[PDB]
């Protein structure tokens, strides 16, 4: 439900 | 037979060409720009989105991320650790301090080597994914808050807002802050405007060699691949251009400067880094060409609530001949990554 720069 | 090299193109539109955004995207596609995966557009001198950036030092970055990188030999995984909220002022102080500032260099090739040499050391903070816009309300040309593309059908028909995707994000960068190899959510287009600061450098693989990059990525990280088809969507995977060269993946490089737009195209894999303290604005958008990319996008399943758009609205409106076939699961359309969007016809007549 949202754009993200990146995870972990 | 347009842009057969698939190299990154740069465009210098007049204010007249510039005004209608969708129509200029169709134009650059008529010139083959999309084949590179990435294009630069330099807006006309008289254009400016904001009279001044003197007032934003009090803006909040609610979830800055520290970027821990692990790896070696051109292959890395980036872990993005959410730190506490800070202000743009607090961020700029860290960005420009002796600890985090941009190292001294001569040619870009030198800054690039230092990036690939040093990216696992002294983890930087990226002020990423900040909801908001730095365009003034009256700015009618290439306004990232309202580009007026067919992506607007999502909100118009369903009322669905996907932050970052059909709304704008701000990104405050410092030296050695990175974006991992990725295409956009649902394989959409993106637009990125560098409002100010030091440059942002980009790598891009042509959409037509995209699958080749995935096959290679799957081989370098076989565990991640075995547990999620679309693991590159996690945005944790960094691969140097020397590694891409070593295994024959065509790619191009480009540096974006303050005042320049970048456009990324459907299924155009890209990656890169910031040179120092800067601020960028981004969102996604669509053309009619995107609809088939959206129907065929391979999505991440292993994380909850990842970005997924209902294609139903778009197939009904723009491909009514194929809707029943598609709904039966029998639409076997093969994407030709060389073809420009239908809207480009105006420019090819
Ligand atoms: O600036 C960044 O962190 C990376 N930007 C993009 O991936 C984009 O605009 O599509
Ligand atoms: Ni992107
Ligand atoms: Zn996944």
């Amino acid at each position: 439900a949202r754009k993200s720069t990146g995870g972990k | 037979t347009l842009n057969p090299s698939a190299r990154i193109m740069t465009f210098y539109p007049t204010m007249e060409e510039f005004r209608n955004f969708s129509r200029y995207i169709a134009y650059i596609e008529s010139q083959g720009a999309h084949r590179a995966g990435l294009a630069k557009v330099v807006p006309p001198k008289e254009w400016k989105p904001r009279a001044s950036y003197d007032d934003i030092d009090d803006l909040v970055i609610p979830a800055p991320i520290q970027q821990l990188v692990t790896g070696q030999s051109g292959l890395f995984t980036q872990y993005n650790i959410q730190k506490k909220a800070m202000t743009v002022r607090e961020f700029r102080k860290i960005a420009n301090s002796d600890k985090y500032c941009t190292p001294r260099y001569s040619e870009f090739e030198e800054l690039e080597r230092k990036y690939w040499k040093n990216l696992t050391f002294n983890p930087p903070i990226y002020g990423a994914d900040v909801n908001g816009t730095l365009y003034e309300k009256h700015v009618d040309e290439w306004n990232i808050g309202r580009l007026r593309t067919i992506l607007d059908l999502v909100e118009k028909e369903s009322g669905i807002t996907i932050e970052g995707v059909n709304t704008p994000y701000l990104y405050f960068g410092m030296w050695k802050t990175s974006f991992a190899w990725h295409t956009e959510d649902m394989d959409l287009y993106s637009i990125n405007y560098l409002h100010f600061g030091e440059p942002k450098s980009w790598y891009s693989v042509p959409p037509e060699h995209g699958k080749r990059l995935e096959r290679l990525a799957k081989g370098f990280f076989p565990g991640s691949a075995q547990s999620c088809e679309a693991f590159l969507r996690h945005k944790m995977t960094l691969i140097s251009p020397l590694m891409l060269k070593k295994y024959g993946i065509p790619f191009d490089k480009v540096t974006q400067e303050a005042g320049e737009f970048m456009i990324t195209f459907p299924y155009g894999y890209h990656a890169g880094f910031n040179h120092g303290f800067n601020c960028a604005e981004s969102t996604n958008f669509a053309t009619r060409r995107w609809i088939e990319y959206g129907k065929q996008a391979v999505l991440c399943s292993c994380r909850k609530d990842m970005v997924k758009i209902s294609m139903d609205v778009f197939v009904r409106k723009f491909q009514p001949e194929r809707y029943k076939l598609w709904k039966a699961g029998k639409d076997n359309t093969v994407i030709d990554h060389t073809l420009p969007t239908p809207e480009a016809a105006e420019f090819l007549k």
